[PDB]
DNA sequence: ATTAATTTCTTGACCTTCCCCTTGCTGGAAGGTTTATAATGGGAGCTGTCACGGATGC
DNA sequence: GCATCCGTGACAAACCTTCCAGCAAGGGGAAGGTCAAGAAATTAAT
């Protein structure tokens, strides 16, 4: 289901992300083994030898629990919650070394090397080296791409400085901040730039002309003065400073 | 339900409040899906009360990250719950354990330079078995202000 | 009134409880920022207050804390760490008696 | 020219002139109603004026006696 | 207009400006949204609120354009005047501009000789001042309190005039002089003598000379009408919640009125003079609220206590006009949204949503459907989007071709952190970034909100797609090694299509060519892995681009086959057939630029790029648990640390050493251990036991699945493979200190509760280091980049015939980069040659590219003169053929190119990642520097001098080895000796410097009195000692009467000189001067006597140039350095050449470590205190060849030491403004001691001293001033008004009259003109030509 | 190269709101003026902001 | 000529005047909007 990124562990020195996916195939193993002895419906009593055999596999597990003092009922209704995977846990500095996590992929019919021999699906050919592959249990972020995707045109404009907005409950454009404008002019460019603070946000009889323009497909650039230059000129005039143009 | 755990998972949703706390311990008597009446036992019947504890479940609510708040009901018709577990679980939980998110095949490989730089690329599985799908309940108040005019 | 709902919702103490998880709840509850009045804030701040002492181990948590500009600033409790009757953190810890 | 200007930037000899006389092209094509001298298999006017500065049909002095020919044209 | 001129606003002007004046508090009524007549929101001062709508509602509709209503004096016309319109408030009394009053400099007291208690004593009523009197008692400017004001007016009465506050200073300032104060000042400037006197006189002289200048009067400089700001800026318009949105400074101009009408109904009304002058008191204090909150008092609070925006508030930092709403500001059509990967695409594509294209190109999409006939009007072809018509996705796929569109990262890290793409049609909301560029944005897919910016003209269109595409630039503007290199994932693919191995199932079978290679890869009965040999046709352009044609047998595997299908015919298998790492694939990729060009480099890398995704996808590299293996021997080492540990506390225990070298100790063997580990894991994951063909055992380069991220440099270098599967070398303590216990476990292995805090410290640490310094590097691109804002390129090569003698640094160790990426790029000065001196091979003016670099590398070159900025004599920017090669493009640089801004991201780019025995390397001849050398009597060669560097040349004639050796040294080999590596050449105590006597004679003990100056004590060590001398500390008065000295001559009470001079030898007496050696005795030349003993914020500090913390000065005149006054702790320090400066004299706070004696011969600009340098003393004494050469020497091999290479040029043009106001030394042309730009002090050399008459004096003295110094003494007003200190280079400007010409590039950036520079740098030479 | 029945143009002859106004109050909004025992040194951060220059005082 | 103190950067309560809109129960003046008469401009007999 997903395709993660090997390239991210070595400099972000995250290894334990491995360890979780191979205790993952591990337990989904023992899911699958449980599945498959749960479709057949054969029998019960092997379920319970089987995992209590997958309860005990360290040197010391915290809770010696047994299946024997359980009814048929709460076992088989816990052989079916644990059709959708097997949960286990791991302290965050009391966790399982990596000779238990073999043993747990010796016990659900696995390689001891965690690395399984994955087939393609693009080509179909197996690859040379094995994939490590199994369980990560990934989250759903709250930067969703619907809370992320947020464009502007012309809309809902500021009454200060005649600027656009910002956000997207106000509907406002991302800010063009002063390094982009340092970059931008470190590769010579005049006119976008000439768009970017005159004629795209600033002049308010400069924009609709703009727009005029380009609806009747004349794409010309058509400068003018800027409606915030002259917010800090009358501010500076305010100020008590004289200032004019030549 | 979380694969991998911590065992944190068992104390974090019953800590939190945000699902069914058991204040006192009995049998399911019945299960809605909009409230959950457990049966108390004679050990933690009071004289002064009627020894049934109904939960009144909060159905679909906005969060302040707009995103819904939903306690499904967990447990079965006709089991005993005692004292201190779950009867409900809450928003990002599954039987009184912490259910984040969802547990699926993970391959630490390329395909196709798709994961680059830390990058996911999914399955159609995601969302054609509905998994990664989120409700989100936002808010928009249309208010009528009484102007001049 | 003016006082005890300026400094509930309009302070820097109280902020938007993100309600998405019960994780998320219970580590914004057991969270310990130093903005607002008294404490430090994220612009006025030196690596004194952001990296950690050998007495944070089990009392503030050195990992829980945001990426941003305040990393050190706004940091987290531990989970067996409870308050004092004075205030200040203490760890839980057992008894040993000469081994 | 969608993909390389480095044979119109090597034959013109800079960028800022020629992405200069390349728009006043463009702006000659866009609404000047001129006729280009590239075909346009479903093109804008700007990687057509700029097809026309890597074939050597358009520079600054060709661009200049061509303005001069039709404004003589004009004011004739 | 084409200027931008200012001055001082005249009362006037205001009235002028007003048209319309305020008079009452009233914004505007509370019921209905109208304003009332006479008002702060008023129609008749300011305008009407809607489009022609008039007040009462009864001229409206464009019927009554110009004509005024007689019921409230609206005019009736657009909203446009509502931002015009100035104020002109009705002041009853003048008040203090706290701009020109509380500023650092205030600016009206450095105008009056008035210091800014005395202003605060006149301006605040507490104290009177008197303009004129009849007495001399009462003369110009005294300050007199109430009591001595009563006691003028009784001792006086009518004779003199003395007011109190604002309107005393008014009438002070309006009537003492215009020009003839500054003709008394200017003859009474050069009349006194003093230094004290003329740094103050001379700048209140230069502000003199402004304001008379200028056209300024100082009654302009005081407030007497004070304008409101336009309503439409300051607006009170209602939101939508019920309530009002208003300004604070509403608030304030209300309060100002507010006072101003008290003050006014105070003057009718017969008020009490305490009442009115504290009624002007208060007024003073709200204008200075309104103009500048934070200079006068407290600042001012609201309702909901905070501090209120005051005029200055509105420009300062960030949060001002300037950084938020002019220089940084929101645009239209820009996108936020995040960055997703499109493998499918070229390197000028990108990816794009349908939805955010739909929505961010509507006037296009309005415009296509209008012009193809598809949409009526405008509004049905909205309802065609809001509906999401099928039509109209055909329509945005139409007009998203040949239509380039603009991402960009926010925020960007250098000027590849934004560039044009031209865009495809996609599903998703979301945007498909080509993953080659990636390293070039350093973006990694971590959600990043990237803004997509439109350009909307065809102008801009073009200027998208021809100049800043990703197809137009393959190299970084910061080094010439690409950054738009194949990435991690990518040459992960490549590293594994590469390798090579023994067994190698596809063995025996020769391929054709890499189209048989391909074959039998992809139909899987050969592996990606098999030494065989394949034919592969190889090109070459050996003549003038003509490629040859040629296939032979190469030693090989398939993967570089099937990769050289997709490499093009121009480049060598010299390339293709190593391991190909990173920096390999970078090599390769400046290779092919070097050969093919930008016409196939692109291609290449597009076909590179998908080859290696889809041999990653074939790939199957897989980290896991038993790849990344453990050691074998790894718990013995732990076994033997703790063995060694054990040990060093039962030393520590029994007791023989301290503490501190308990953890000396303890730290040098944890880092043994770490490099024993670490070599362990090194020899166990490099080399694997793998069979071969036949039955055998043989070791080759591994298939471990993190050896090809180790090796290759993928992601991540040696140290994190070495803590990832061996143990932690070292962390960091909070204090600065390393933990004496490291990390015994690794990652696998896994960390204790204890050991993962030992790493959170310093993880947390180097966090808190990536959050702070990482920000502070962000604000040294703000400075860097506000103090090159004029660097374009004007002309093509000016006749400078001067430039800097490059060398590469060997700097203690050995040697760390060549000449070849030294002076890749640059352009030569002179006509250089061959280390002989014949067969000159390289021109004037020419570029270091393919064919010269190589040409040089054949020989063996150590040092070429390079044509520099620094020496560039034409202003306002720099020539072409005198900076070099424009570094993403790789020819001659274009005339339009800013080099400052280049710079400026180039610097700004590391700064996300920055968070004896002298023993020689190799073998070569002894050469040294500013020789004194002579044989002693034991065989080798002494030094007697400071300035000796011992270098190393060998046989081909390169400076491969150099040194730097401090005075008192003792070398083993002769000058000219070949000599070997590994010996010791140098040898001298490193814990002390010695006082070694060239003069072969007697010792004789002479001007010394034993118990005065010098004392009596022997050695108890060796038993070898004489009458020594303690510290100066511990003498009396005797040394300080009489300098003691040690004159070594003959015994027989005769003289003896030094050999080679004619100074008599006798060597001086300092402090720890404890010798050991007896009277009579013969010594020879070179015997002992006494034994004398001894980085982004250093980054940052060595940008700024200011101070260190320890200044190191040098000597000034070589000659005789001796002191003056002797040592009361810092007393003194002379200089007495026998050609030079002979009284000048200096000073020595530190008397810690003296190179040269008080009394030898020095050399001009030689050291003189040891530490860190301050770049003042080396520009006043060296040139700025010396200076520039140093900087680039230091500060690039810092950014070297961090594991990133940057061409000297970014660090070049910035010091080369670094300089670019000088010190003027004599009078004549504009000043006598003034700070003058290079452009206004070369402007006047070009007039006067080149073809009108001989010198008038143009002389003058360079000096570095700080970044933030040299961004306030720009020429230009309104850059200088951006960076920083708004306020006081703002009033700085207003009181000079400073006319701005807009010939920098952010200085049209500002005005929202085109700038000159790039595309409209030909658009600026028609406008300043045609004017 | 003509003119007699249709088809437009032009002109009185009528048809609505806008606004001020009708006598007689009735209410609302904006602005200025007293009130008369005794009332006499008021009030509020926030620093847990750190590291530069520029001017002040020995 | 040197140590030492502030700006500034930091991804109440009545009292009295004028001025203006509302509901009676509508009429009239100023200014702009639609219907039946005779005059221009076309065509079928010579
Ligand atoms: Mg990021
Ligand atoms: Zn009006
Ligand atoms: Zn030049």
């Amino acid at each position: 289901d997903i395709v993660l990124n090997p390239l991210g562990v070595p400099s972000r020195m995250n290894i334990g992300q491995i360890l979780e996916t191979h205790l993952g195939m591990a337990a989904k193993g023992i899911g699958d083994k449980i599945n498959a002895m749960l479709k057949q419906q054969q029998e019960v009593a092997k379920l319970r030898e089987f995992i209590q055999r997958a309860y005990d596999l360290g040197a010391d597990v915290r809770q010696k629990v047994d299946l024997s003092t359980f009814s048929d009922e709460e076992v088989m209704r816990l052989a079916e919650n644990l059709r959708k995977g097997m949960p286990i846990a791991t302290p965050v500095f009391d966790g399982a070394k990596e000779a238990e996590i073999k043993e747990l992929l010796k016990l659900g019919d696995l390689p001891t090397s965690g690395q399984i021999r994955l087939y393609d699906g693009r080509t179909g050919e197996q690859f040379e080296r094995p994939v490590t592959v199994g369980y990560m249990y990934m989250l759903k972020l709250n930067h969703l791409v619907d809370d992320k995707m947020h464009a502007r045109s012309t809309g809902s404009y500021s009454l200060v400085t005649q600027q656009p907005l910002g956000g997207k409950a106000q509907f406002g454009g991302q800010r063009f901040g002063e390094m982009e404008v340092w970059a931008l002019e470190a590769y010579g460019a005049a006119y976008t730039l000439q768009e970017m603070l005159t004629v795209k946000s600033d002049d308010v009889n400069g924009r609709t002309k703009m727009y005029k323009n380009i609806v009747d497909g004349n794409h010309q650039m058509e400068p003018g003065m800027p409606e915030s230059f002259n917010v800090l000129l009358k501010e500076i005039r305010s100020l008590g400073i004289n200032i004019e143009l030549e | 339900k979380p694969l991998v755990g911590t065992g944190m998972e068992r104390a974090v949703a019953v800590d939190s409040g945000v699902t069914a706390v058991a204040k006192r311990g009995g049998v399911v008597q019945y299960v809605d899906a909009s409230r959950i009446v457990i049966k108390v036992n004679e050990d933690e019947m009071y004289p002064g009360e009627a020894g049934i504890d109904i939960y009144n479940l909060t159905k679909y609510t906005r969060s302040n990250q707009n995103t819904c708040i939903n306690q499904m009901p967990c447990v079965s018709l006709g089991e005993p719950v005692e004292r201190g577990d779950v009867l409900a679980d809450g928003p990002s939980t599954d039987l009184g354990e912490l259910a984040l998110g969802q547990n699926m095949r993970v391959a630490f490989m390329p395909w196709n330079g798709y994961n680059f730089e830390d990058s996911i690329l999914v399955s159609e599985r995601v969302v054609q078995e509905d998994r990664f799908t989120t409700i989100h309940i936002q808010e928009l108040a249309c208010v009528s202000r009484d102007t001049k005019l | 009134s003016a006082a005890v709902k300026e400094f509930f919702g309009s302070s820097q103490l109280s902020q938007f409880m993100d309600q998405n998880n019960p994780l998320s709840e219970i580590t914004h509850k057991r969270r310990i920022s130093a903005l607002g009045p008294g404490g430090l804030t994220r612009e006025r701040a030196g690596f004194e207050v952001r990296d950690v002492h050998p007495t944070h181990y089990g009392r503030v948590c050195p990992i829980e804390t945001p990426e941003g500009p305040n990393i050190g600033l706004i940091n987290s409790l531990s989970v067996y760490a409870q308050t004092n009757e004075y205030g200040f953190l203490e760890t839980p810890y057992r008894k040993v008696t000469d081994g | 020219a969608r993909v390389t200007v480095q044979d119109a930037v090597e034959k013109i000899g800079n960028r800022f002139d020629l992405v200069l006389v390349a728009a006043r092209r463009a702006r000659q094509m866009q609404v000047g109603g001129k006729d280009p001298l590239v075909p346009e298999e479903n093109d804008k006017t700007t990687v057509i004026a700029l097809r026309e500065i890597e074939e050597g049909l358009i520079n600054n002095q060709i661009l200049d006696v061509r303005e001069r020919q039709e404004q003589q044209e004009q004011e004739a | 207009f084409d200027a931008i001129k200012i001055a001082l606003a005249s009362p006037d002007m205001i009235r002028s400006w007003s048209f319309g004046e305020v008079k009452k508090p009233e914004t505007i009524n509370y019921r209905t949204f109208k304003p009332e007549r006479d008002g702060l929101f008023c129609a008749r001062i300011f305008g009407p609120v809607k489009d022609y709508e008039c007040l009462c509602g009864k001229y409206k509709r464009l019927k009554h354009r110009g004509v005024i209503c007689e019921k409230c004096g609206v005019e009736v016309t657009q909203t446009k005047v509502r931002r015009e319109r100035m104020g002109h408030i009705e002041l009853a009394s003048p008040t203090a501009h706290i701009w020109f009053l509380k500023s650092l400099p205030s600016r009206i007291g450095l105008l009056l000789d008035m210091p800014l208690r005395d202003i605060e004593r006149v301006l605040y009523f507490e104290s009177y001042v008197v303009i004129e009197g009849g007495m001399t008692n009462l003369e110009r400017q005294q300050i007199l309190t109430e009591e001595q004001y009563l006691d003028a007016l009784e001792e006086f009465g009518d004779e003199f005039d003395a007011k109190m506050g604002a309107e005393a200073i008014q009438a002070l300032l309006k009537s003492m002089d215009l020009e003839q104060e500054c003709e008394q000042l200017r003859e009474e400037l050069n009349e006194t003598n003093s230094e004290t006197k003329r740094k103050k006189l001379t700048k209140r002289i230069k502000l003199l000379e402004a304001f008379v200048q200028s056209g300024n009067k100082p009654e302009w400089m005081i407030l007497t009408v004070l304008p409101v700001l336009p309503p439409d800026l300051r607006p009170l318009v209602p939101l939508d919640g019920g309530r009002f949105a208003t300004s604070d400074l509403n608030d304030l101009y209300r309060r100002v009125i507010n006072r101003n009408n008290r003050l006014k109904r105070l003057l009718d009304l017969a008020a009490p003079d305490i009442i009115v002058r504290n009624e002007k008191r208060m007024l003073q204090e709200a204008v200075d609220a309104l103009l500048d909150n934070g200079r006068r008092g407290r600042a001012i609070t609201g309702s909901n206590k905070r501090p209120l925006k005051s005029l200055a508030d509105m420009i300062k930092g960030k949060q001002g006009r300037f950084r938020q709403n002019l220089l940084g500001k929101r645009v239209d059509y820009s996108g936020r949204s995040v960055i997703t990967v499109g493998p499918y695409l070229r390197l000028h594509q990108c990816g794009l949503p349908k939805k955010m294209a739909l929505e961010l190109f509507k006037p296009f999409i309005y415009g296509k459907l209008e012009l193809r006939g598809l949409a009526t009007t405008i509004k049905a072809a909205k309802k065609m989007v809001e509906r999401e018509e099928a039509v109209v996705w055909d329509i945005l796929d139409e007009v998203i071709r040949e239509h380039p569109v603009l991402l960009n990262r926010a925020p960007t890290l250098h000027r590849l952190g934004i560039q044009a793409f031209e865009p495809v049609l996609i599903e998703g909301k979301a945007i498909q970034l080509h993953p080659l560029v990636c390293a070039a944005y350093n973006a990694d897919f971590d959600g990043d909100q990237m803004a997509v910016h439109v350009p909307l003209t065809l102008e801009a269109q073009l200027e998208a797609r021809a100049l800043m595409m990703s197809t137009n630039n393959i190299l970084s503007p910061a080094n010439g090694e690409p950054i738009i290199v194949p990435s991690q994932d990518v040459v992960l693919g490549l590293y594994y299509m590469t390798r090579d191995c023994v067994n190698a199932k596809g063995e025996g079978m020769v391929l054709t060519g890499p189209k048989e290679a391909e074959r039998l890869y992809r139909s899987g009965l050969a592996s990606l892995h098999a030494r065989v040999k394949v034919r592969i046709t190889e090109y070459e352009k050996d003549a003038n681009g003509e490629l040859v044609a040629k296939t032979s047998l190469k030693d090989t595997t398939v993967g570089r086959a099937i990769l050289w299908m997709i490499v093009p015919k121009g480049l060598p298998y010299s390339i293709v057939n190593q391991a190909l790492g990173k920096k390999a694939i970078s090599k390769m990729l400046n290779t092919c630029y070097r050969i093919l060009g930008l016409k196939p480099t692109v291609i290449f890398a597009d076909q590179i790029m998908y080859t290696g995704f889809a041999y990653a996808a074939r790939s199957g590299a897989s980290v896991g648990i038993d790849d990344m293996v453990i050691p074998e021997k790894k718990h013995e080492i732990i076994s033997e640390a703790e063995a060694e540990v054990a040990e060093i506390q039962e030393q520590f225990q029994s007791g023989l050493v301290t503490a501190g070298e308990r953890y000396n100790k303890v730290i040098d063997i944890w880092a043994a251990a770490n490099d024993r580990v670490s070599k362990a894991m090194m020899d166990n994951l490099q080399t694997e036991t793998v069979i071969n063909r036949d039955g055998q055992e043989e070791k080759q380069v591994s298939f471990n699945s993190i050896y090809m991220m180790a090796d290759s440099g993928a992601r991540g270098s040696a140290a994190q493979i070495r803590q990832l599967a061996g143990m932690r070398g070292l962390m960091a303590k909070p204090d600065g200190s390393i933990i004496e216990t490291p990390i015994t476990a690794n990652f696998r292995e896994g960390l204790n509760v204890l050991q993962y805090f030992i790493s959170t410290h310093g993880a947390r640490k180097g966090l808190a280091d990536t959050a702070l310094k990482t920000a502070n590097s962000g604000y040294l691109t703000r400075r860097l980049v506000d103090v090159a804002q004029d660097l374009v390129v004007t002309e093509d090569d000016c006749g400078t015939h001067e430039g800097i003698m490059m060398t590469p640094v060997i700097e203690g160790g050995d040697v760390k980069e060549p000449l070849r990426d030294r002076v890749l790029g640059r352009v030569t000065a002179e006509d250089v040659l061959k280390p002989g001196t014949a067969d000159i091979l390289v021109p004037r003016n020419t570029l270091l590219h393919e064919q010269w670099c190589d040409l040089l590398e054949e020989n063996s070159v150590d040092a070429v003169k390079v044509r520099s900025v620094v020496s560039c004599d034409t202003d306002f920017g720099v020539c072409a053929h005198c900076y070099g090669r424009d570094l993403a493009r790789g020819h001659i640089i274009n005339k339009g190119e800013a080099i400052g801004v280049i710079a400026a991201q180039s610097i700004g780019e590391p700064g996300t990642q920055l968070t004896s025995s002298i023993q020689v390397k190799n073998k070569g001849s002894i050469k040294l520097s500013n020789v004194k050398s002579v044989v002693n009597s034991s065989g080798k060669l002494v030094i007697t001098s400071r300035n000796t560097e011992l270098k190393l040349i060998d046989e081909f004639g390169r400076t491969k080895e150099s040194y730097k050796v401090p005075y008192g040294a003792v070398l083993a080999k002769g000058d000219g000796e070949q000599v070997a590596g590994g010996e010791t050449v140098a040898n001298w105590d490193p814990h002390t410097m010695p006082v070694i006597t060239e003069v072969s004679g007697f010792v004789r003990f002479t001007d010394m009195i034993d118990g005065q100056t010098i004392t009596r004590q022997t050695d108890e060590l060796t038993g070898l000692s004489s009458l020594v001398v303690l510290d100066s500390a511990e003498r009396t008065a005797g040394g300080k009467d009489l300098r003691p000295a040690l004159k070594i001559v003959d015994a027989q009470g005769n003289d003896v000189l030094i050999p080679g001079t004619d100074m008599p030898a006798q060597y001086f007496l300092p402090g720890k001067a404890i010798v050991q050696l007896e009277d009579g005795v013969q010594i020879s030349s070179g015997d002992t006597l006494a034994r004398i003993p001894q980085g982004l914020p250093r980054v940052a500090d060595l940008f700024e140039a200011r101070r260190p913390k320890e200044p190191a000065i040098l000597a000034e005149i070589s000659g005789i350095v001796s002191f003056g006054k002797e040592t009361k702790g810092k007393r003194r320090l002379v200089i007495t050449p026998v050609d030079g400066s002979d009284p000048y004299e200096e000073m020595i706070p530190k008397w810690r470590q003296l190179n040269v004696f008080e009394g030898e011969r020095v050399e001009r600009g030689d050291v003189i205190s040891d530490g860190p340098e301050a770049p003042h003393d080396i520009l006043r004494l060296r040139g700025v060849h010396a200076v520039t050469r140093y900087i680039v020497n230091e500060v690039q091999d810092v950014y070297r030491l961090q594991g990133v290479k940057i061409n000297d040029k970014h660090i070049e043009v910035i010091v080369r403004q670094m300089l670019r106001k000088a010190t003027i030394v004599n009078a004549g042309s504009s000043d006598f001691l003034e700070g003058e730009q290079v452009e206004y002090s070369r402007v006047k050399i070009a007039n006067r001293e080149l073809e009108a008459n001989g010198k008038v004096g143009a002389t003058y003295s360079r000096d570095l001033l700080g970044i933030t110094k040299a961004s306030l003494a720009t020429e230009s007003f309104i850059s200088a008004a951006s960076f920083q200190e708004t306020t006081r280079v703002l009033t700085e400007a207003a009181v000079a009259g400073k006319r701005d010409e807009l010939r920098g590039l952010k200085e049209n950036v500002i005005v929202g003109r085109l700038i000159p520079a790039g595309t409209g740098y030909a658009y600026h030479q028609d406008r300043m030509r045609r004017r």
